């Protein structure tokens, strides 16, 4: 598994906002090890159970934790992103959707000075079933496994988690990189850690239009990574300089549409399915 | 979001950046007062729509009497330009800006975009102005010349200078080059922009740099902190059910086909339009629920989707969210009574009763189909227009 | 660059944040009628000069009648006030600063300088306001709290929240305090500060944050693309002689004592004033000449060293430079003979001609002794007031 | 010898500006290997027999220089620097004085990611005695030999270059790291520098009030420096608060005194001369 497990402790930043109240309750009862959260305003309070800090370095000094899932509201994530990663936060898990592009191109160089690793922003969260859960994926339709999976998409991440619980081949880690145009993480970053990742057999990375993160990462794959990848590219009947949906799911330019990713993650030597309803049989063939 | 070329034009003004004397006007009488405002003719009307290609259609003409901005404001106020860049329905002219005509010496490019592959604000320039950018990227590579802002620093006018010494700019058009790219530079951060194309940048007889075109793009995200290009917001310039639909939280784009589809999740929406398009459909849209999908909400994406004619089946792929299958069953049960669908719907639902919800689905009477699984809901939808 | 406290409070103003109702007088009459501007009495009336300690030296005082205000005006204006930071000469009052009353609940510092040591622009904070900030520093360490502004994203929220929290504000304090953290980091970066110190920073009885002083430094060094500061400057704060060697280009400090330094070299100068010491010596000034030591600039140079009675003798220590070391010597004896230096003088020379520089002076006839080395030129200085 | 030899091609900014001009030609009659020029506008022009460019990349494209002397009025500094570093240039010597503290300080972060080292601002250059000369310094009074020399101060250094000539000693390489409160190069990076230079025998630090680069340079000596150290602090007779010449050279809060700089060097075990004119006396010693 990668980045997150049994023993990682995170703290929520927006815990008892609506979605960081409910979203912290669903970690919590998946035995995610939910340590505290971060309200300025509300420190000295407890919500969930858990202790309420005003800065994320109070919550830090006080219990230790080393991930923080981040439920800001778009106007604030700059400063949360970056209050945690002042605070030595090693792991943001950025939900938020709608952070200006140039603010987490901001915060992008400043995540790989400090070290930082996010997950994000625009993004379902990580889960490595039955270990740890943060993010606002469902957790009922994972299933401990052998397959890794990498996607800028929510829902499309949760077909395939579906298809992998389903062939029984179960998830070793899903990481939702996020829709947005410059996320926190890429495929290249997720893939090598899933290369290193003796519990991860497999590998399914699901990208979408727009950027070229999917035809780098076919590159890299070429190159680094050993462990058999299914691919699968949405987009394919999508307007060129049209935003669909995500913030990232646009083609600009003309450059990086599906095809162009299919194509060259097919060059890669990965098993690319056309359908997104085939990646659980496209695994069970290089499995 | 996209600003007019008048509007851009006023910022550019707004930060000392050079443009040609012009006004935006709304009316026949207006324009043809202009005229005399601006000066000697000819004078140059063009109409304000956010497309590009307003050359090719006739949107642009360089005029040399009143008589004549009168007869093309007249033309043009209250139609539609269709353009290479807009649909076959084209965008409203409201305005036309009826600038001085420009003396044009050399047309270079400059522009700028947010560039993910190098997650910096990238400048682009040219000598290959006038030219659609992507053209000759395409062919002459070694002519585009950039440079990346860097986000610790700021522009740099090195930086400027470096693109006006490859553009083989030399004397005082290289301070003014380095001028507007520092101002561009500027105003990119600063309005949160995510696009900028000053194309044609001209060099003009009189050996001056002056923007005789502007296209700016903000970046939506930031618009909550930009309340100046808030309100230059043309809603007239796009689809309307698109601002329709998202003050109800639904992404709608519309597309040629006549399979509608509503989905939760763009990712999922755009793969479910790709399974239906790979099962011999044609998708009509792609409208992203992604907001908790209420009752009224699938009423209103309902609304949106069958707004268009073409439409002859509605898929609703719906895996997960917030409400439970046997509620988002209901409301598509009352969206299609209520919104009175009178077309065949295939709905394919995941989670927490998910056969409940297909089943109260097949109970309704309606003219609703409960998908099982997603290849069998495409296969149905695609099936389900054949003839219709 | 130093600015008064009105000045600091006027830029405060501009950036909003808040500071109390005042006026900044020029006559004992403005300051009696901006009682009435101000309101109901009664009112501050605070001498405006660089230095601090201006309470403890009766420069300020709360009055409760205009016939008061009036009084202090008259007393001050034109006279020149002495504190613990001004030397025993003390800095001109040409303002009076009136200002309402403030009603003081929590006396707060904040305050933000360059620190060399991590290379950041560091905003510190404390509950011990009213107090020098150093004593606390010294004492109760764990009362100061800092932030360190990020080059790459300018000032954050968090960090005036972090501050904010340690302080124990709360409620709305904890916004004001933000705002006030934020703007004064805006004010530090844009207007190129060296320091800011708000002493005390007062939450008011009201229960608001408010700067009842201001003390701002900019950087000398950036004034050049700073004119609204460039205009700010109030030369009758500092000694003119500085001023005055500036458009020289020669940097002079005066000290205590009567021997004259006169050296090329910020590092050299300092470490000649010490040698002078460290032989008995007393110097009266830094003076480094480091832009080429011209004739005239040397005339320059002993006029503003000699400006000073105390001045008992001169040392001019010069290791090379632009001009040779008989130029120099040249330079010296013209400056003696015409500024009609009645001192003696002691001249270290190296470089090239350095001994043909040294005949030169002894062969002037002056009383210029040319030292053989730095350790003899000391001894010989030291020796030569000796008795004077 | 460190930063520097005979070997180093170095293109000068500014360079047919007067300071740059002049001392470009002090250079090359030195023999240092200056290689070209660059002044915005007079690209594809000749002066002292090197080409000119317009930037600097162009100069490095042509010349494979690698370290940079800049000669740039201080309005202009910062842009000149960050054009060097974006050039390729690993090594700036910067002469410029009067730099914003500021504009130093963004430059120092960059300097420092980008890898690149700068010797200044407000500063007299570096000589590798009989090998390479970029700055101000005059050459002929240095020798080739075993001190190795860092100092904030210009003419200091020059005390301290002539006593270690006439005591026969000579320099391996001398830097003069400026009088500017954020150099681009402090002690501790140069110190670290002597330390693994075969060739440096010894080392002389020279400082002055202001900062606590010396004191923490001490601590660095204490315990990775192993090479006899004599030092020399000067301001021992400067008031407080009160800039002496180098924007640097100002005791700020009553901390930074030429007497703790002293004391904390003694601490650390480094041979401290109380007179500037005895260097060369405690090198002997040590030697
Ligand atoms: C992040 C998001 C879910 C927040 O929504 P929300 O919970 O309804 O917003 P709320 O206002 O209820 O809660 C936000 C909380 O943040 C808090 N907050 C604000 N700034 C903060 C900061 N710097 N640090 C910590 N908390 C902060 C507020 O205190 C608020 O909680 P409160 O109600 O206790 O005062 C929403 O903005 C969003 O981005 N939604 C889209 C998520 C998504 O679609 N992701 C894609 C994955 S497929
Ligand atoms: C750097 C300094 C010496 C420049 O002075 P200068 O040579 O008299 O200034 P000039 O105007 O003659 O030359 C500067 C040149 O820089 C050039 N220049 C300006 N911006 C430039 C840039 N970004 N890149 C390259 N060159 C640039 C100009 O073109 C000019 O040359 P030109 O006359 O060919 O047009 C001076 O500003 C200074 O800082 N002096 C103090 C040095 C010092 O005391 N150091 C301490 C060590 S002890």
């Amino acid at each position: 598994s990668i980045l997150i497990d049994k023993n990682t402790k995170v703290i929520c930043q927006g815990f008892t906002g609506s979605q960081g109240t409910f979203h912290s309750e669903q970690a919590i009862a998946y035995g995610t090890k939910m340590v505290g959260g971060v309200t300025p305003g509300k420190g000295g309070t407890t919500h969930l159970g858990l202790p309420v800090f005003n800065t994320v370095r109070e919550a830090v000094a006080a219990t230790g934790a080393t991930a923080s899932v981040i439920y800001v509201p778009a106007p604030f994530c700059k400063d949360s992103i970056l209050e945690a990663i002042d605070a030595g936060i090693k792991l943001i898990i950025t939900i938020t959707e709608g952070i200006p592009t140039l603010d987490m191109l901001t915060v992008k160089v400043k995540l790989d000075e400090a070290g930082v690793r996010m997950i994000g922003p625009n993004a379902p969260g990580v889960i490595t079933p039955g270990e740890c859960k943060i993010g606002i994926q469902p957790g009922h339709i994972h299933k401990p496994g052998k397959v890794g999976i990498v996607s800028r998409s929510g829902t499309l991440t949760y077909e395939a988690v579906k298809q992998t619980t389903d062939y029984g081949f179960g998830q070793s880690t899903c990481v939702g990189i996020g829709g947005d145009p410059i996320p926190g993480s890429n495929f290249i970053d997720i893939l090598e850690m899933f290369e290193k990742d003796p519990q991860t057999e497999a590998i399914v990375m699901i990208g979408e239009i727009g950027g070229s993160a999917e035809e780098e990462a076919a590159a890299y794959i070429k190159e680094h990574v050993t462990k058999p990848v299914v691919g699968y590219i949405a987009g394919v009947t999508a307007p060129k300089g049209k935003r669909m949906g995500h913030a990232g799911a646009i083609i600009a330019g003309g450059k990086g549409t599906a095809d162009e990713k299919f194509a060259a993650l097919e060059a890669a030597g990965v098993k690319t399915v056309r359908s997104l309803a085939d990646i659980g049989e496209a695994l069970k063939t290089v499995l | 979001m996209n600003l007019h070329e008048y509007q851009a034009k006023q910022l550019f003004a707004r930060y000392g950046l050079p443009a040609p004397v012009g006004y935006a006007c709304t009316t026949p009488r207006e324009a043809e007062e202009a005229a005399s405002k601006i000066g000697a003719g000819p004078w140059v009307v063009k109409c304000q729509v956010h497309a590009g290609g307003r050359g090719k259609a006739g949107g642009v003409k360089v005029v040399n009497s009143k008589e004549d901005i009168r007869a093309f404001a007249e033309n043009w106020l209250g139609k539609r330009l269709v353009t290479y860049q807009t649909d076959a329905n084209g965008q409203p002219v409201n305005q036309i800006l009826v600038e001085a005509a420009t003396d044009i010496a050399k047309e270079l490019y400059l522009g700028a975009v947010v560039d993910r592959s190098s997650r910096r604000v990238v400048f682009m320039a040219s000598t290959e102005g006038g030219v659609e950018i992507e053209k000759v990227a395409e062919e002459t590579p070694h002519l585009i010349h950039k440079v990346a802002l860097d986000p610790l620093t700021g522009p740099m006018p090195y930086q400027g200078r470096e693109l006006a010494f490859k553009l083989g700019l030399e004397g005082k058009l290289v301070q003014q080059f380095t001028k507007i790219f520092m101002g561009l530079a500027t105003i990119f951060l600063e309005r949160d922009l995510a696009l900028i194309e000053i194309n044609p940048l001209v060099i003009t007889k009189q050996g001056d740099l002056i923007c005789l075109d502007g296209k700016l793009g903000a970046d939506g995200n930031a618009l909550f902190r930009q309340p100046d290009l808030r309100e230059m917001r043309d809603q007239s310039q796009e689809d309307p059910r698109e601002a329709q639909a998202a003050q109800w939280e639904l992404n709608y784009v519309a597309l040629d086909g006549n399979i509608g589809c509503m989905v939760n999740g763009a990712g999922l929406a755009m793969g479910t339009m790709d399974i239906v398009k790979l099962h011999g459909g044609e998708p009509a849209n792609f409208l992203d629920v992604g907001g908790g999908a209420t009752k009224e909400r699938v009423t209103e994406a309902f609304k949106i989707i069958l707004s268009d004619d073409k439409v002859k089946a509605v898929l609703v792929n719906i895996f997960g969210g917030i409400v439970r299958c046997d509620l988002i069953a209901d409301g598509i049960i009352g969206a299609v009574a209520e919104v009175g669908v009178n077309v065949p719907v295939v709905v394919r639902l995941e989670g927490n009763n998910a056969e409940l919800g297909a089943k109260k689905l097949a109970d309704s009477g309606l003219n609703i189909i409960a998908a099982k699984g997603l290849t069998d809901a495409a296969q149905q939808v695609v099936a389900a227009v054949e003839g219709k």
